[PDB]
Order: C-alpha cells, then structure tokens, then sequence
C-alpha cells in the first residue's frame, strides 16, 4: 500500500489519496496510543503488512433452508471497504514541492 | 434423507415377478469370465467404429435412398412370392391389379381408418401418389415408413379401394457353424436407463445393481444408457455445479471400478440423451480415454444400435423408445382379441430396420444417407432388447426372442431390469433350438 | 370478395401503359384507402365472405382442432339440429373474441356476429393473410416497391411480418461482420443469483473506451454478482442449448412457396423438378426447407464469435485503448475460461458438418 | 523494442529484450526510431531464468559494441513529452547501488506503475 | 464479375457532417463525372423517373447527413419545381425515409459501385443515371466533357481508354487531369472513395 495520506474538510476522516483517487484508510499509532501528530496530514505514505477488510450486506428474503442455492430472495447488496494498518511501520516522505525553482494569534 | 428415502424403503427386492422358459432356480451363478466367452460385433454391414461426418444433407439423395429401400425390398419379396408385374399407378383399368408401394399420412399429424395414402417408387411407377381406403377389406396393420404390396380395383385413376394385403416375410436368421458353438450355460443380465429417481444425483439404484453383479458373478453384462437424461427435471433448469462429461466420468469409473472385483464383462449401450454425446442416430460408441490397461481385454463399447454375438448367438441392442413410438401411430382393423405389441413386434422384425417409422417423431432424430448403410438387419436376429415406457413382458415369437426390459426406476418408484440364459444343442430338430434357455425378469 | 377483387384491379392496373411513377401511384392510394376502410371499421361483414369447401367428417381429419375452418363444421354438427356433412361448404369468417386464442378456432358463422356484442371479427387477420399476401403474389418483385413496404402502407406491423422476405434469390447482385449474423437469436443468459435474465451480442459491451467484457458484471444495476465466477454453469446451457438448434434440423420442417399455398408439412413427396420437389396441393409450385442449413451454420458462428474475444481484441486500433484495459483486467484466468467455453462451441460445430469441403471429389 | 521510451532501452527482433548498461550511449539516446537494422556479436541469451520474463533476454557484456551501419527515415510524434522526459537519473542508477539487471528490469516496471500513479499530477 | 468490388470501403456511416447549403459548391469540385451530371440535371428539372433517384439517393448516403435534413433537402429540390406538397408525405419522401430501415439490406442498404451502374441498368431517353463513359455516346461525349475546360489532348487519350472499353482508369485520368496531381494514389472502384479521396486533398 502507498499513496498520500490527506484529510478533507468534508469527510473528516483518513483517505490515502493517488492520481486514481482515495481509500478509507485507518493508521495505527501501536500500544492504543495512537496519532495525534498532525504533520503527517498530506505526506507521501507507505505500509507492507496490512489487513484490507470488506463489509457485505445484503437484504435477503429466503423463505426456507432447501432453497438455499436457488435466487428469488436477495435484492440490495451494500458492499463497504476500507485498510487497517499499524503507523509503527510506516514508511514516510513528505513533499518537496515540484516547482519552477507576529501577524497570529 | 430425502433422496431415495421412498426408494431405499422398497418391499420387494430380489422378488422373481415374471419369467419364462424352462426351469430355473433363484440363485443364479456364471463362471465370471472364465475362458471361453464368445464375443464378436459381427457385420456385413460395418458396425459402426468412428463418428458420421455430418451436421447437414442433400435433399434428393433422401429421396434416393427411400427408393433404393424400396425398391429392394420389393424385388426380394416378388422373388419368394411369385407374381407378375404391377402398374403404373395411374392408369386406371377395372380387373386384379396388384401394387407396390408405401404408406404415409396425408395430413400434418395422426392418422385415421379413411386416411391411408400410398406412394411409388421412383422406377416402376413413375413416382407418384394416390389416395387409397381399406373399408371393404377385412385385416390390416400400417404406419408409415412401411413398406408393402397390396390388390385393389383402380376405377377412376385417381382413386381406389383395396381388396387384399399380402402378408410381409422374415428373413433366415444366422445358420451358424458347428464346432464353434457347443457350449453350456451362460448367465447375462441388463438394464436401462435412467439411473435415479428425477430429483437426485446419487445413482443408488446403480449401487443396488453393482451389488446384485458381485453377488452372482455374470458372463457379462450390458447397460443402456442414459446415464444422464435431459428431460430430468435436475439438469433442464441448469442446475448442476459441474461440467458433464465429469459427471458421466464418474457415474462409469464407479461401475468399472466396484465390477472390477468380481471379474465379469460390460458393454455399453448408448442412447439419445447422455447430453454430453452428440443426440444423432444411429450413434457411434461412446468416448472414452482412460482405461485401467488390463481391461482393455474386458470391457468393449458399441454404437447405437448394434447386433452383437455371444456364443453364436445374437442380440439386437436398441436404445431407441420404439415400441412407444409405434404405439402412437398404428392402425389396425382387428378388434376382437389382439396383442398390440405381438403384432408391432411382427411389423419390426421383417422391414429390415431399427426404425421403420417414418416421418420420425417430432423429436426422434434420424439421418439416412448413413442410416441406411450403417444400421441395417446384417441378419434376421435370434435375441431383442428394446427399452420402452410400456409394462415388461417376453415373448417367443416365430423364432424371435424379445422381452420388454421396462425401465429401472418409473418416475421416483423402484422398477426392473432383465437377466437371461444362453445355450446351444449340438444336432438337428426343428432347426431353431432356441439359444435363449430361459428368461428372468427380476424386479429390482 | 374484398381479397379477391382487390387483387384483380391490382393485376389490371399493370394492364396499360401508364408510367411506373403512375403505377406506383395509382397502386398506392388505392392500397391505403383499401387498408383503411376497414381499419377504422367502415365496411360492412356481407364484404368479407369466407365460403370453403369440405371432404370428410369434421372429425376425420387428423387436426380434430387444426384448421381455421373445420371448427365451424365441428360447430355446425355438434350444436344444431342442422346436418351437415361431405360436399357441403361453410360460408363464416374469422373473428377475434378478445381472448387470446388461436386464430385457428375463432372461426364464426356472421349472423351470430350481427347478433351478439363481443364478436369482434378481428380486421387484423384480414390484412397479413388477405389482402396482403394476394398482392404479394403479383405486385411484388417490381422495382423498389418491396415486400414490407406494402406492409408499411397498409398497418405497421412489421416486425412479425418482418421474417417474411422472399428470401431466396437475393443473388442477382464477402459480406460485413454483423449482417451475416443479425436475422439469427440472440444468446439470452440466466442469472446465477439475481434472478434477472441477459444478453450477449458482442464481447465488449458497448460504448468505446469505457467497454467492459460481457461475463463481467450482472446486467441489473444494483447487484453486484459477477457472473464469470460461474463459467462452468454458463458451459451447461451453451450446451443445453445448442442440443435443441440440432435438434431442429434433422428435424427440418418443409414448407411451401407460392405465396398462396402456405402448407408445413415433412412427408417428402417423391416428384421432383429443376428446383427440387413439389408440394402436392399446389401442383405448380416448388418446396423449401425451413430452418435453412445456412442458418444452423450462421448460427453457429455467432455463438463461437463472442466467446473468442482474443480476435476482437487483435484487432482493435487505438494503442493507449488497448494496453489500459488489457493493464486493467485480463489475466490469464478471464482469458482462460473464455478459451475454454469459446473451444467447447468450435469443436462442437467443426465436430463434422460444413466447413470441410472434400477436394478429392471436387477435381475428379 | 522501445521498452523504456525514456530511458531508451532498446532490443530487436522485438523478442530480445536489451539494455546499453554501461556504455555513455549519450548519441544513441535521441535518435532510434523502428526502421534501423543494425549488427550485433557475443552478448548474451538469458533464458531459463523467469523472474520478470522468460524471453530472449540481451545482455551486454561490453564486448561486441554497437554497430551502427543504418538509419530509419522516420520523423518524431507528439506525445512522447509527457512520456519520455527526464530518465537522466537511470544514467547512474546502475551506478548507484551496483545494481542486478533482472532487479534492475523489476525496478523499472516499478517506476512504470509508480509514474502512472503519482506523476506528474503531484 | 458482378456487383459487388473487391469489399465494401465507401460502405454505410462512414467519415463525413456537412450542411445541406455547401453541397452545390463541393459540386463544381468534387462530383465524379456521373453524379455531377445527374446533380446538374435535377437542378434544372427538379423531377425524376422510378429508378433514378435510387442511384443519386443512395449516393448521398456516401456523406451520410440526416433524413431529416436529406428529407428537406429533396424537399426544395421538389416543390420548388412543383410537387404536391401533401403528395411528398406518402410518396417520395416515404421510401427516401425507408432507404434507411430493415429490408434494403445489399440491395438499398448499401451505396452503389461502379460496376452496378455499369454492368446493368440500362439508362433510357433523355435520362442522367448511369456511367456516362459508357453510356454517353463517343463525340457529343466529346464537347459534354470538353466543356468542363479540358485540353483535347487529354480528352482524345482519354476517349481512347474509353474505347478500350475500359473506364474506370478513364475517370481516374479524368479526375488527375483535372486536380492536376501526378498520381492517382489508389485504384478506384466506388464513386463514394472518390468522394473520400477529392475531401481528402480538399
Ligand atoms: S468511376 Fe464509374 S461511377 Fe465513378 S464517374 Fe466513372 S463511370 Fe461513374
Ligand atoms: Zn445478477
Ligand atoms: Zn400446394
């Protein structure tokens, strides 16, 4: 796994971001302490060992148990996404900005 | 559970139910395969090793070989029955004319008694058509496709009524050698097809077989397919979570696996659904490519249909449905008392076919420019085995030996399968010593 | 009356000069307003008499129920006290009950058609088997004026009519990818779970770069089945299938030419001629197969076309196009079970019928 | 063979996958275009070794240098500046940590899948 | 040796949107020889025989642009010259409509090549369909293509091919001659290619 890991101002939660897109992501600082160190908010991001998980719901009407292999019963599937992985292996880079190289409270 | 839970709590297995013959006991017994079995699928006509070339024929050629058959047969009966000449079929002239030609429907479907229409041959009439009836005669017996002479009085041309039906001919069946044949008893049984109760895929009824096979120890048994029907409500819907050959893979690796034991022959009989084999006919042998080596000396397959030798003896192997099919059609005026099948049988045996039917049924596939010269009587037969949908029976019939088998398994109940006796004496008699020695129909 | 003096002045209008123009003038209003006056129902039932003849008993004949007049005889003997019997005649018509039935039985003497109220005497019949067809022996095969147009003059109901063509000498002038294939059936699919049912014409399935493989996605927007999964299943009806189209034509059919006769019927007849054989009714007229044996052929290319989705790929122009969606999602595995349900369909045709052609007795 | 537009690595038949490893091809890296028949002695097949590929793949142990002995009359496109611009960095790649030529192939594939990911848009 | 060429190039819904105004000028440009007669003369006329139109109609497909827009077109070119206006609807205008359904298919559904407006459909009194190279008779032929500004030279060796009973290479002299390039970059067989290639040059 590798993109940038940005926030937004609209979903308010983790995505890693690439050209292609983004992805709920979730970091894991270890020992349940985890980040609250916002620098790494729009950096270059990298993991090896990780989980990808996967929700599936459905609205099923089955009537019985013989009919278990015949479709008539089964009409939305919500299909939900998102990595889980640990920050203490990250690998980590920011961006040097490709370019033509008091007042606060 | 469910599957066979009806079937595996059947009152009646072993029981004997019909039989015929001389006197035989219960705990029939052969030698397994020890020695002389004779074996042979004979032919003067091929039998049938490779597969057709066609998906596609040409008309005329049809018609071509509906003369040819015609014609044929025509002249070997005018041989034996010693009578002039016929008639251009339009040439009307009020004296005893006698006819060749056959019988066909003139409308889409059925039949009736009042409509019977004849057709010639190409040669010695022309090749044309005319109406018929039979009202003022007395005893006949048509379907289409057969082929008969016949005497009426031909008044208007277009027109005519019949007088008399000359009766058809068998053919002397094989008149074998004698320093071959002069063996002594010999035990074989067979079975048709399907192979469950429609709702399952567990072929319990094949592992009740493949027990009662080791229990007896036979010369050599021959199973008729379909070891897979179309019809059968588990596969038309698209069901089954597997390719097909696999399936018919597997339901014949466990036959010749658990045979295998008991050290007795098989032959094979395929039929018009074991999907997975093209659904032409007649048929060539199945496909087969992996064999345990040493049984390459034990197990052989046949086409569809086939004419088998055992001892010099003879066998006609159907997978058809025929005897039903000829009960759709026939039409007889006989009304007093009057064996259907006695008579459909004697119908079968003189026209040289395996299907003298014709039109086909409206499924009954056929294809003639090898039909003809593939699946022809090679000679009058001795022994007949034809599945059906209709009750089992046997019958000695005029030297013949026939027996309705019946299915294996009627719908979702138990049902039948058929055994049988082999001998031949060793001088004269009245010639026809039946090699059939006695016959068993055992209920499952 | 109506049928057959209609077609007489169809055949006398060709009986002067005037200009093709004026033919196609004169034999076009005519038509329309012929069509009409009874499409708005403007003419009365005395202009429609169906009189037909009779051979035997009603109940003689094999079709107890397959004729469009024998029901009326059927009628007449089995619900008055009035005989009928052989060398009579039937003066009805054919007449829609709203009932969905056959147009085999809704056969009808007219008084009881003056007399009730839901005896529609269905002016849709009249047309495609009428008027129509009468002018189709005749007015057809001039210049431009073809077949459906006629149909398009009189009611719009094509695509029925649309199997009728005439379609065995379009010779008197190779041949596209599709239009060898589009008169053919379509491959209609089961879906595994969903429940919905689908079609597969061609691999890609449809618009430019965005085009996906067929076995991909269930065709109903919301679920989310991927049918490739269930190759094997797919495998059992391809098969499943093709074991009927055989099944036809062995079986074949034969059927009559002049545009008149119209019998269905498979005891070949034994005369022949320069186009082959002849009906026995219609004495002066040839027979056709029906299911055409380039059909089966045809068919059977359409279905090893869109299995073998390595060709269509070759051939596609844009590089960036190609290399993306092969990036994208053709592994060997898509590819494979492609390969394998494509190669069941060849080898089941190239098996042995039609596209050998024996050079050692073309040159002999 | 264009296999690296940008970093130029080039082979023929279309089937014999080669890279100029050491030599400061800096002519030959601005001027190829499908058209050029060229002559070639003792550099090696790798085959038999899978990992990346199986094909014929070139090697170039610097004995039988380039042998330039024809053109390809074919003018330049349009596209290849987004595509092309920059492989300077591969000229000392090699040299940069000794680097293995199947590795070296896999890193380049790498760089692929990388640029189509994140450059230039970032 | 029939109707059909070596495969069908300028066949239906090929490269080509232009608006009805342009199309009288493209003519003075781009019509091979047989077209820009016809076209000429159903601008004079503005009526046409039975079977006519069904060459001029279907080659206008070559460009393609929309029935509606075609409709209109023939429209002006109709009651201009005084055609019903309530006759259009369910005469002409109806199969001009219908040369782009179901049955047509290689008879109607197709553009015409070279060889079907040579081979067959002989051409009548005072009419414009049909090959003039062939069909036009040898020196009023003459003068009719010498007034499209031609050298005799290339005329008098032209009509020699023309007598060779050869034409297809005569139309293609003609068109070089006549857009003065030194070669004909092809071997043509479709009128439509023709079209294809004079756009291509513009
Ligand atoms: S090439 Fe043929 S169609 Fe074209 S202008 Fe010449 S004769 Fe007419
Ligand atoms: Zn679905
Ligand atoms: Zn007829």
């Amino acid at each position: 796994l590798l993109g940038v890991l940005v926030a937004s101002s609209h979903k308010g939660c983790l995505q890693l971001r690439d050209q292609s897109g983004s992805l709920p992501c979730l970091l894991l600082a270890k020992h349940s302490q985890p980040l609250s160190d916002p620098r790494l908010i729009g950096c270059l991001v990298r993991a090896e060992r990780f989980q990808l998980i996967v929700e599936r719901d459905v609205r099923s009407s089955f009537p019985s148990w013989k009919e278990l292999s015949m479709p008539g019963f089964i009409q939305k599937q919500q299909a939900r996404v998102y990595v889980q992985f640990f920050l203490a292996d990250a690998l980590i880079l920011p961006v040097p900005r490709p370019c033509l190289h008091h007042l606060g409270q | 559970a469910t599957p066979s839970q009806k079937y595996n709590s059947r009152s009646n297995r072993g029981e004997v139910v019909t039989s015929f013959g001389l006197a035989q006991g219960v705990s029939w017994s052969g030698r397994g395969g020890a020695g002389n079995i004779s074996l042979k699928v004979l032919g003067c006509p091929e039998a049938l090793t490779g597969s057709y070339k066609s998906m596609f024929q040409k008309l005329p050629d049809i018609r071509e070989v509906l003369t040819c058959k015609i014609e044929e047969l025509g002249s070997e009966l005018k041989e034996h029955y010693k009578i002039e000449a016929f008639t251009p079929l339009l040439a009307p002239a009020q004296e005893p004319v006698t006819l060749l030609g056959q019988i066909g429907c003139d409308s889409n479907g059925k039949l009736n008694n009042k409509s019977v229409i004849l057709e010639g041959d190409r040669e010695h009439s022309s090749g044309a058509q005319i109406p018929v009836d039979l009202s003022e005669l007395k005893e006949y017996s048509l379907f289409p496709g057969q082929v008969v002479i016949m005497e009426g009085i031909n008044t208007t041309g277009r027109k005519l009524v019949a007088t008399k039906l000359y009766e058809g001919v068998p053919l002397p069946f094989y008149q074998p050698t004698e320093e071959d044949a002069d063996f002594e008893q010999s035990m074989v049984l067979v079975a048709c097809g399907p192979y469950t109760t429609s709702d399952s895929i567990t072929y319990d009824p094949l592992l009740d077989l493949i027990a009662v096979i080791n229990h007896d120890r036979p010369d050599v048994c021959i199973l008729f397919g379909p070891f897979l029907d179309a019809k059968h409500e588990q596969v038309e819907n698209c069901l089954l979570t597997s390719p097909f050959e696999d399936i018919f893979k597997q339901c014949l690796r466990t036959i010749i696996e658990g045979t295998r034991s008991s050290g007795s022959h098989l032959v094979f009989v395929p039929s018009l659904r074991d999907v997975h084999h093209e659904p032409v006919y007649p048929q060539p042998p199945f496909s087969y490519s992996d064999l345990s080596r040493e049984d390459k000396k034990q197990v052989q397959f046949v086409s569809e249909p086939c004419s088998l030798s055992i001892n010099g003896v003879i066998f006609g192997l159907t997978s058809t449905d025929l005897l039903f099919h000829l009960g759709a059609e026939e039409i007889s005026s006989s009304s007093g008392t009057s064996d259907r099948f006695s008579r459909i049988l004697k119908h079968i045996l003189t026209q040289r076919s395996y299907y003298p039917l014709y039109p086909p049924q409206e499924d009954m596939a056929i294809d003639y420019e090898s039909f003809y010269v593939y699946a022809q009587l090679p000679v009058t037969p001795d022994v007949l085995i034809i599945p059906s949908e209709l009750r089992y029976f046997v019958k000695d019939v005029l030297g013949c030996v026939c027996v309705n088998p019946g299915r294996l398994t009627k719908g979702q109940v138990g049902g039948t399968f058929a055994r049988l006796y082999l001998r031949r004496p060793a001088a004269d008699g009245a010639e026809r010593q039946s090699p059939c020695i006695a016959v068993q129909v055992v209920r499952i | 009356d109506l049928a057959k003096d209609t077609g007489n002045f169809v055949i006398g209008q060709i009986l002067s000069d005037q200009s093709r123009d004026t033919i196609v003038e004169n034999i076009q209003k005519r038509l329309i307003e012929i069509g009409e006056n009874v499409l708005n129902g403007s003419v009365p039932v005395s202009q429609f008499e169906i009189n037909k003849a009779l051979t035997k008993d009603p109940q003689d004949y094999p079709d107890k129920k397959s004729l469009p007049h024998v029901h009326v005889a059927l009628w007449i003997n089995s619900q008055g006290g009035r005989k009928v019997k052989a060398g009579d005649t039937v003066s009805y018509v054919i007449c829609q009950d709203g009932s969905n039935l056959t147009a085999s039985q809704r056969a009808y003497a007219p008084e009881q058609l003056q007399k009730q109220d839901n005896l529609t005497i269905d002016t849709q019949y009249y047309l495609a088997q009428q008027i129509h067809p009468v002018v189709a022996r005749i007015c057809e095969p001039i210049d431009g004026i073809d077949a459906v147009l006629i149909a398009t003059w009189l009611g719009l109901d094509p695509t029925q009519f649309r199997v009728h063509h005439y379609h065995k000498d379009e010779e008197n002038d190779q041949l596209t990818d599709e239009e060898k294939y589009r008169d053919c059936e379509r491959f209609k699919c089961p879906c595994p779970t969903c429940g919905t049912e689908n079609i597969y014409d061609n691999v890609f399935d449809g618009s430019g770069t965005d085009m996906e493989p067929s076995l991909y996605r269930c065709s109903n927007i919301d679920c989310k089945a991927s049918p490739l999964t269930f190759t094997v299943q797919l495998s059992n009806k391809l098969i499943m299938d093709i074991r009927r189209f055989i099944k036809k034509y062995y079986d074949g059919w034969l059927i009559c030419e002049e545009p008149t006769c119209r019998n269905r019927t498979r005891h070949l007849p034994l005369q022949f001629s320069r186009t082959g054989p002849l009906c026995p009714a219609c004495m002066k007229a040839t027979l056709q197969p029906e299911y055409s044996d380039k059909s089966l052929y045809t068919q059977l290319c359409f279905y090893r076309y869109i299995f073998d989705a390595e060709c269509a790929l070759e051939k596609l122009t844009t590089d960036h196009e190609k290399d993306k969606l092969k990036k994208q999602f053709f592994t060997p595995k898509v590819l494979q079970d492609y390969r394998k349900l494509k190669n069941t369909a060849e080898q089941f045709l190239s098996r042995s019928g039609y596209s050998e052609v024996n050079l050692s007795k073309l040159f002999a | 063979g264009v296999l690296n537009e940008p970093a130029g690595l080039y082979e023929l038949d279309g089937q014999l996958g080669l890279c100029l490893a050491y030599q400061q091809f800096r002519g030959l890296r601005r001027v190829m275009r499908p058209g050029v028949c060229l002559q070639l002695q003792d550099v090696h097949l790798l085959q038999s070794v899978g990992g990346g590929t199986r094909r014929p793949v070139l090697a170039p142990c610097l004995r039988g240098a380039v042998l330039l002995q024809s053109f390809s009359r074919q003018k330049p496109g349009a596209h290849s500046s987004r595509q092309a611009y920059g492989a300077s960095l591969y000229e000392q790649l090699v040299w940069e940590r000794q680097l293995g030529l199947p590795l070296y192939l896999w890193a380049t594939k790498a760089l692929e899948e990388l640029a189509c990911k994140l450059c230039p848009h970032v | 040796s029939h109707s059909y060429t070596g495969q069908d190039y300028s066949t239906q819904g090929n490269v080509g949107k232009i608006s009805l105004d342009q199309i009288d000028l493209l003519s003075t440009k781009s019509f091979p020889p047989c077209m820009r007669q016809l076209h000429k003369a159903l601008r004079e006329n503005h009526h046409l025989r039975h079977g006519g139109r069904m060459q001029y109609g279907l080659f206008l497909k070559g460009i393609g642009l929309t029935l509606e827009q075609a409709l209109q077109f023939w429209k002006q070119e109709f009651i201009k010259g005084k055609m019903d206006p309530d006759k259009f609807d369910k005469g002409y205008s109806y199969n001009i409509r219908h040369s782009f359904g179901k049955e047509g298919k290689r008879t109607d559904y197709t553009p015409f090549s070279c060889l079907k407006i040579i081979l067959s459909n002989p051409p009548s009194q005072g009419d414009y369909h049909g090959c003039p190279f062939r069909h036009s008779d040898p020196e009023l032929l003459k003068q009719k293509l010498q007034s499209y500004k031609i050298s005799p030279g290339g005329i008098s060796q032209i009509l020699d091919l023309v007598k060779g009973t050869h034409y297809q290479v005569a139309c293609q002299k003609y068109f070089e001659m006549i857009h003065n390039v030194d070669d004909c970059g092809f071997s043509l067989n479709h009128p439509n290619q023709f079209f294809c290639e004079s756009q291509r040059i513009l």
